[PDB]
């Protein structure tokens, strides 16, 4: 019935998002170049949807790579702010999950989440590469569960 | 000792002008990377085939307990005055058996740097770091561990943390 | 190995033959069983439209001398 | 029935097309060592359907430019055009017959270049007017070393009728007797899809280009018209100078063996981007002005006395 | 002079065919034993109807009919 | 000009930059780069922190190098201590020293092609680098800012099969280099992007504190490894690459000698490792042994004081400055006598480095500045401290 | 006719894609995002007083079926060379030159 | 040479469990490389280890259709697995 | 391993040995569990060292 068609509907909307997530890095990071190795040839990306990733305009997930300076906060939210709407946050480091070895100090937001939405977040000084990978997949399962047009419907 | 790394007959004038005008030397790239698509991909199945880690590897934190039941940690403070990131809060009691033992314990673990100061300074081998790094959070509480996230963390890996202390003992 | 890029290739390998067998068999079944005639320069007009005066409303339709 | 084939001519090109997205992200993977989509299909046979309904799906953010009438013009130019070169094109049998044929290829492929003008100005920002008024230099630039591979050429089929090129070819490939025009030819197809060793626009590394601004559905189309005219060019090449069979009877050989040749020079486009560090934009040029337009120029000289002095001069028709 | 082409043919070896070849076309036909066909080959063409001239006797060459031995005979176009 | 700011995001670089241009049409009239945006205040915190619990901030100034970064420090506070590592612990400071410089360099050569536009040397060499970081996870526990160059010595010994495992790995590791070398030394299409363009002139390197491959790529002969031996790199043989005609290929063709320099002195360092014990072992400087802080009073109580206060090491200051990949880098500590020190800056090769980028990068397009600060191999980390 | 049909079709499918574009989607500063290249505008004429040599170019296919076959060589040869040395002053003069 | 790869190449379609077998492995574990059992394990996961691959794909599980609440079949986890055999998958331990 | 022709493809093209250098480890890798080991440790005062 009507409620079948856009349950399975919101199922192949969900499934068109989630199955190709292009990310775009803040690099800042000592976070960065682990999320390198996730996109080289061990631990391939690219076969999960994500790609060698694209730029602001063009991606559906911001990775938050490394400390959050009080200088690059400002950058941050423009960039989160220049995205398409469908757009989510994964924050990579316990730099920018919160601080770090660098936690309190003059210069350096304490989460990158303070700036903008964070979705999953993924912990470890250098996340190892098989984390983020695990907290990318996380955000698959929860791009999965989301049910927009169920709630258009039961509105 | 050091070595210099940059520094004409018909013969070598055909030659330069073979290989810039029917270019020959871009060609020994293009074969170059036609030798790796027959190659096979190092990827690993990643979900399935984990990749390769050892029994160094440091993550998730756990509290170990003793086989009898008995928490080992016995609130030293010795792992918070040297965890860098000013992580661990472990305010403590007598816990009215006479014994010794923590009421609080906490490593937020979004200042947390794994660099496992606190598993080496441990006398008894209480909090270690374990070989999780698949504990990805949707939120910010779920990395603040108290003592009952971190006990019955080690209640759940210590047939796999054990193995790999008495794999490593020695060397430490 | 290298195996995996043909699935791919094989769609994009009919993909591009439906075209040509098409467009060269809609040709032959919507003009009588033969070629589409060229018509290029004026003088193949001609004989073109003569043929349809000469029979059917269809150049296609060809009188073999019994006409 | 001629609507069966535009139906039958539009949909195996933006069905193959998806399937070039997939193929340029696999057999680059294999080069860099990296299986590509595996997982979404088979062997990634259903990843582009997966992007195709989500890019759509994104907010078309018409992000304060100047004009959303060019914003939603250019686009449509773009895929309006390479999706009309295939109108022409010279199969055993093609969709229409045009005299001037190859010059009706020319014509469209370079009206393409508005897209990137107006693309680049409406959006408003440095990057976007930056990388337009650069890229189209370079079509621009590359057209002129085009049209001529594209004239010399013709003096030997003696015509502009691509349907022609497949007699002149009843029994040799003209790659044969051209092999500097075919040269230069690859690099004014490569390049001239802003495509390869010479991605100046859209520079990456450098610039952010002009479909920076652009996202989801407007994104979707330049990209959609940027792999229908990758498969062009090499489609051209597999008329122009590998010539496949043709025999009154059995019409797909030639269609056959056109697969063949035009999936080898669409992957042979594929070894290039994984391959080639990014000509400098002054180089490109460079290429073009002081090194492939004199040769083109002589060469064209050339082959108009090979007519005349082998008495060769081909048939009109 | 003949040993500044051998670095103009090192490097710059582009340019050198360029005026090497732009060159050559310019020779090729006026020392060719068959540029003489081009103007002949393309002369025998009939694209228009050759119309017939009034017969009054006085002209022995025209050939009467198309299968005279008088008149242009091409046996040269073929095996040209 | 045109005040078009380079990207703070940039892909370009390591992101971490902003790079303010003047554009006088297509070519560049000015740079000023506005670095910053990671300054995250590592010096300061350090003052807070006792001298262990300080070598972390070491490991995370430069991330691509980790261990040779704590090779300064641990150079430095054993300087101010007067004791120095033990023998095996020397060579395991060279072996991780050069398995560091390969990855730096495979960093530095690789990142600086996919700025240019080269994609797979990054793919080949970066599978190469996970096998590289293997041998940190196996040793330390960390695939990086492993903490292991310890003040002492390293922490922990080499566990039973790493020296095999780098055998086979530098072994083969060779052929994946000109693999490398043949996709982008010989290209006409590299040569133009990277030959004559950012030449630095001799006496201009040296003034501008250049100290690098930017320093030898000119034909200054000057590597640090060989001038002012550190640890046992007296004891191992290596050829300094230098080079002429200081532009971008003549400092990349370095790198890539260095890289296969590296792999000679790693080929010495397992031929010839000795048994040993890898930390001094006077307590009062180097943690005791887990077996003897459980059985021997002497150990507890060296073990409780080193871990809950310090190592107080005598009151001086000396800069101690050392071959990192990227160039000299070196820590002017400061010390008090207290357990915590009292400065500590930490010289990166980098702030000399970029500040050249305006003088390097004149009369050059903007296509040119991405090849100036890839030949840089500039880390953010090192240069905002 | 047929071309007709054809280019017309072909539009309708660029405007569907962005009509499904701009509406199957369905603030927060998302929307926000100089000097003369001289050498541009000389390229750009450049371009103009060639791609203009091509259109007198163009002809040859059907001029090499000339009877004066000797005469179109030698008009031919002379365009083609004078804009060759038309470039080459361009070559000196460094307009080339980027 | 080919002749082989391909023979070699059925046999693991056909004896990966049955064509159901095949789909739910292909399509749900995009694998068909045979390999031996180290063990069956509680929640319904499956071990293999092929030593003859290099050394990333000689150690992979097959996870369970479902377990407990996790309705598990199409949302694979990376944590699934249990503590038992992490020290084994990640090979920190040759040990089964 | 790989179907020589396959192999030969990668030699021939590479121009180099291949079957010798594999960026894959395959037995050349060191198994796990190496045996424990025994790490190696008068007039011993202090304020001598
Ligand atoms: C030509 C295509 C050759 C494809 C091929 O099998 O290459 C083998 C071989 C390269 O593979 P390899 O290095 O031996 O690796 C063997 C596998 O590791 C181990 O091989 P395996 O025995 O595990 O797998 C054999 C394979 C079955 O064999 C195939 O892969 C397909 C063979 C097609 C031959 C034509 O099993 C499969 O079913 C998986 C096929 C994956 C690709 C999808 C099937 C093609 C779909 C096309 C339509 C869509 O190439 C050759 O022997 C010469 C090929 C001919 C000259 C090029
Ligand atoms: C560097 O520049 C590039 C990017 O931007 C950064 C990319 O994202 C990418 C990656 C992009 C892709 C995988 C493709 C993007 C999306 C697509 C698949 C476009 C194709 C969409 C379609 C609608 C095809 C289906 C066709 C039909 C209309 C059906 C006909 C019946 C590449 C390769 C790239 O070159
Ligand atoms: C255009 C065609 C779109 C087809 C979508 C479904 C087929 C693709 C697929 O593999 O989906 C797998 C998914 C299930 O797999 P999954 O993606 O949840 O996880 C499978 C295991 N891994 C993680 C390895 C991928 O099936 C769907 O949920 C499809 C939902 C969209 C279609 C719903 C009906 C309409
Ligand atoms: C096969 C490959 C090519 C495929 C091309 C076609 C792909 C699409 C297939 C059909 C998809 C149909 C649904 C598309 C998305 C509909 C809009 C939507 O999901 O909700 C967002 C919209 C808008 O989102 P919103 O209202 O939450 O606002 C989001 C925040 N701002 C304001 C900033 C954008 O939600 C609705 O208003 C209700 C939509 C109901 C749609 C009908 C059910
Ligand atoms: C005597 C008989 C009568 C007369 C006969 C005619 C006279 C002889 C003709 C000889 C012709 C020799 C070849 C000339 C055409 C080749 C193009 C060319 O001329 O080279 C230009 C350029 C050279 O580069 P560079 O080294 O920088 O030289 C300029 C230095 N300032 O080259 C380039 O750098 C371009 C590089 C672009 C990127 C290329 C990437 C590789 C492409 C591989 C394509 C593979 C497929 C090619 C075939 C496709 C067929 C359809
Ligand atoms: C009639 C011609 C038809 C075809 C015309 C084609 C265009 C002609 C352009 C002539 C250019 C003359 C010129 O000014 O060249 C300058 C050139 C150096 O200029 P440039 O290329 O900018 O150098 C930068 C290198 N990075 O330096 C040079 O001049 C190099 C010139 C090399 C060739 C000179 C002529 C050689 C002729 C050889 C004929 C055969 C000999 C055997
Ligand atoms: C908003 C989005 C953007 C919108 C604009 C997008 C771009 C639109 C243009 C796309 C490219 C079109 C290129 C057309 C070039 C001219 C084609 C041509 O001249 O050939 C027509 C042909 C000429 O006759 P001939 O060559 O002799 O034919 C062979 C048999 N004798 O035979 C004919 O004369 C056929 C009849 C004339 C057809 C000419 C082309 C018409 C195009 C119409 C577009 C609008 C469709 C209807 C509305
Ligand atoms: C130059 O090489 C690189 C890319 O390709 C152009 C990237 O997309 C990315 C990822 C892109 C963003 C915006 C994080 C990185 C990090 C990169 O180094
Ligand atoms: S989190 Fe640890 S690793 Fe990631 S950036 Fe901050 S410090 Fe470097
Ligand atoms: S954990 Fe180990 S160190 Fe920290 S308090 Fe408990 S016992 Fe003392
Ligand atoms: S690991 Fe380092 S940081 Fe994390 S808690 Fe133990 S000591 Fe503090």
């Amino acid at each position: 019935r009507a409620e079948y068609v856009v349950t399975k509907l919101d199922d192949l909307i969900n499934w068109a998002r989630r199955s190709s997530l292009w990310p775009m890095t803040f690099g800042l990071a000592c976070c960065a170049v682990e999320m390198m190795h996730m996109a080289a040839p061990r631990y391939d990306m690219d076969r999960f949807g994500v790609v060698f990733r694209a730029s602001p305009r063009q991606a559906d997930v911001m990775i938050v790579a490394g400390t959050l300076t009080n200088k690059m906060a400002p950058a941050l939210r423009k960039v989160y702010d220049q995205m398409p709407e469908p757009r989510y946050v994964v924050s990579m480091g316990s730099c920018a999950n919160g601080g770090g070895y660098y936690h309190y100090s003059y210069s350096v937001v304490r989460g990158c989440d303070r700036i903008v939405p964070v979705d999953i977040y993924v912990p470890g000084c250098p996340p190892t590469a098989e984390a983020l990978l695990y907290g990318i997949l996380q955000l698959q399962r929860k791009i999965k569960r989301e049910q927009k047009l169920k709630i258009w419907y039961r509105r | 000792t050091y070595k210099y790394v940059n520094k004409v007959d018909m013969k070598s004038a055909t030659d330069n002008a073979a290989r810039i005008l029917m270019w020959t030397e871009l060609i020994r790239g293009l074969g170059m990377t036609l030798s790796y698509l027959f190659r096979e991909p190092a990827t690993i199945n990643y979900p399935f085939e984990k990749g390769p880690l050892s029994p160094r590897f440091r993550g998730e934190h756990a509290l170990r307990r003793y086989p009898s039941g008995e928490e080992r940690c016995i609130a030293c403070k010795l792992c918070e005055a040297i965890c860098p990131a000013q992580a661990i809060t472990i305010e403590a009691e007598p816990r009215a058996d006479g014994s010794r033992r923590t009421t609080r314990y906490d490593i937020d673990m979004t200042k947390c740097i794994y660099c496992g100061f606190c598993q080496e300074a441990c006398p008894v081998d209480a909090i270690v770091e374990g070989p999780n790094f698949e504990f990805s959070t949707e939120t910010h509480e779920e990395l603040l561990y108290n003592k009952e996230k971190l006990l019955n963390n080690g209640d759940k890996w210590e047939a796999e943390i054990a193995a790999n202390i008495q794999a490593d003992y020695l060397y430490r | 190995m290298w195996f995996e890029i043909l699935p791919g290739l094989a769609i994009m390998g009919v993909c591009l033959v439906i075209p040509g067998v098409s467009t060269a068999y809609i040709h032959k079944f919507t003009n009588g069983g033969k070629e589409k005639r060229v018509a290029r320069v004026q003088y193949q007009w001609y004989l073109m439209e003569r043929d349809r005066r000469i029979s059917g409303v269809n150049r296609y339709y060809v009188s073999k001398g019994l006409e | 029935m001629f609507f069966i084939n535009i139906l039958t001519l539009l949909v195996p090109i933006l069905i193959a097309m998806a399937f070039l997205t997939l193929v340029e992200r696999k057999i680059l993977g294999y080069m860099q060592l990296r299986k590509g989509p595996n997982i979404v299909g088979p062997y990634g046979i259903l990843q582009p359907f997966a992007d195709a309904m989500k890019l759509f799906m994104k907010e078309p953010m018409r992000p304060l430019t100047t004009s959303m009438s060019l914003f939603i013009i250019a686009p449509t130019l773009s895929l309006t055009l390479a999706l009309s070169l295939w109108v022409p094109l010279p199969m055993p049998h093609p969709l229409i017959n045009l005299n001037l044929g190859i010059l009706f290829i020319l014509a469209t492929s370079s009206l393409s270049v508005y897209s990137i003008l107006w693309s680049g100005w409406a959006s408003n920002s440095k990057y976007s007017l930056f990388g337009a008024l650069r890229a189209v230099a370079q079509t621009i630039s590359y057209e002129v070393t085009m049209a001529i591979i594209l004239l010399s050429v013709l003096l030997m089929n003696g015509s502009y009728s691509l349907q022609t090129l497949i007699t002149t070819q009843e029994h040799m490939w003209l790659l044969l007797p051209a092999w500097p025009m075919a040269m230069m030819w690859f690099i004014s197809t490569l390049a001239e899809t802003n495509r390869a060793p010479f991605d100046l626009t859209e520079g990456e590394s450098e610039l952010v280009g002009f479909n920076v601004e652009y996202a989801a559905g407007p994104f979707a189309l330049f990209f959609m018209a940027e792999y229908t005219n990758i498969i062009l060019m090499n489609a051209l090449t597999t008329i122009i100078f590998l010539g496949p069979l043709y025999y009154i009877n059995l019409p797909e050989l030639y269609s056959t063996n056109f697969m063949m040749e035009a999936l080898l020079l669409s992957s042979t486009f594929l070894w290039i981007r994984a391959s080639y560090p990014r000509f400098r934009y002054d180089q490109l040029m460079h290429l073009l002005w002081k090194n492939f337009l004199p040769l083109t120029l002589a060469l064209c000289m050339w082959h108009i006395s090979l007519p005349i002095f082998t008495a060769g001069v081909p048939p009109y028709m | 002079i003949s040993a500044f082409l051998k670095n103009a043919w090192a490097k710059e070896p582009v340019l050198v065919v360029s005026f090497s070849v732009w060159g050559l076309a310019i020779i090729m036909p006026m020392i060719s034993p068959y540029t003489k066909y081009a103007s002949m080959i393309n002369k025998a063409t009939p694209y228009n109807y050759p119309v017939p001239v009034r017969d009054d006797g006085n002209m022995p060459d025209v050939p009467s009919h198309p299968q005279d031995p008088l008149g242009p005979s091409l046996d040269w176009l073929k095996n040209l | 000009n045109m005040t078009l700011n380079f990207g703070p995001q940039h892909p370009a670089a390591h992101g971490v930059l902003r790079l303010v241009l003047e554009l006088s049409g297509e070519m560049v009239r000015k740079c000023d780069p506005h670095i910053g945006l990671l300054h995250r205040g590592t010096e300061k915190l350090i003052e807070y922190k006792t001298y262990l619990q300080a070598l972390p901030y070491f490991d995370r100034l430069d991330y691509v190098s980790m261990m040779c970064n704590e090779q300064a420090y641990s150079i430095a506070v054993e300087k101010l201590l007067n004791i120095q590592p033990p023998p095996r612990a020397q060579w395991i400071r060279v072996l991780f020293g050069e398995i560091t410089r390969i990855l730096n360099h495979i960093m530095a050569v690789t990142t600086h092609a996919l700025d240019i536009g080269a994609m797979t040397p990054f793919f080949w060499m970066f599978e190469e680098r996970e096998k590289m970081f293997e041998f940190y996870e196996r040793v330390s526990g960390a695939r990086m800012h492993a903490a292991y160059i310890r003040p002492g010595g390293v922490h922990q010994d080499l566990p039973l099969g790493l020296l095999d495992d780098i055998y086979e790995f530098s072994k083969n590791f060779s052929l994946r280099i000109d693999e490398v070398e043949e996709m982008l030394t010989n290209n006409r299409i590299w040569r133009n992007r990277t030959v004559d363009i950012g030449v630095v002139t001799a006496e201009d390197a040296l003034n501008y504190g250049f100290s690098g491959v930017m320093l030898r790529g000119s034909g200054i002969q000057w590597d640090l490894r060989k001038t002012q031996p550190y640890d046992v790199y007296d004891q191992v043989e290596f050829d300094v690459p230098i080079g002429s005609r200081g532009d971008c290929y003549d400092r990349y063709l370095c790198r890539v000698e260095e890289m296969r320099q590296s792999l000679r002195i790693i080929e010495q360092c397992l031929n010839k490792m000795p048994p040993g014990e890898i930390k001094v072992d006077d307590a009062k400087v180097s943690p005791p042994k887990r077996a003897e802080m459980k059985t021997s009073m002497e150990s507890l109580i060296h073990h409780f004081k080193l871990y809950t206060e310090g190592y107080q090491v005598p009151p001086g200051a000396t800069y101690t400055a050392i071959e990192a990949p990227k160039g000299e880098f070196g820590v002017y500590l400061v010390s008090d006598g207290s357990s915590r020190p009292y400065r500590c800056k930490i010289k990166a090769p980098g702030f000399a480095h970029l500040a050249g980028l305006d003088k390097m990068s004149k009369g050059h397009m903007l296509a040119d500045v991405v090849a100036i600060i890839g030949t840089q191999d500039i880390v953010f980390g090192e240069i905002d401290r | 006719m047929n071309l007709y049909t054809v280019i017309f079709i072909n539009i309708l499918l660029s405007l569907t894609l962005i009509l499904v574009a701009f509406w199957l989607p369905q603030y927060s500063e998302k929307a926000n995002p100089l000097p003369f290249s001289m050498k541009f505008f000389l390229v750009a004429i450049t371009f103009l007083l060639f791609d203009l040599e091509i259109a007198l170019l163009l002809p040859l296919p059907w001029a090499i079926q000339t009877i004066k076959t000797s005469t179109m060589m030698i008009m031919a040869f002379i365009l083609v060379t004078i804009l060759s040395l038309g470039l080459a002053y361009e070559w000196t003069q460094k307009g080339l030159e980027w | 040479e080919l002749v082989e790869v391909l023979k070699r190449g059925v046999q693991q379609v056909t004896g990966h469990g049955g064509l159901r077998g095949l789909l739910r492995v292909f399509f749900r574990a995009n694998d068909i490389r045979i390999g031996t059992l180290v063990g069956e394990d509680k929640y319904g996961n499956k071990y293999y280890e092929d030593n003859k691959q290099f050394f990333g794909r000689h150690r992979w599980v097959i996870y369970t259709t479902e377990m407990n609440g996790k309705n598990t079949f199409w949302d694979v986890d990376g944590s699934m697995v249990p503590p038992e055999w992490h020290r084994w998958l990640h090979c920190m331990t040759d040990d089964p | 391993s790989a179907t020589r022709v396959i192999q030969k493809l990668r030699n021939w093209a590479s121009g180099q040995d291949l079957q010798a250098k594999l960026q894959l480890r395959y037995q050349e890798i060191a198994k796990r569990t190496q045996p424990p080991p025994k790490l190696p440790v008068s007039n011993n005062y202090y304020c001598t060292r």
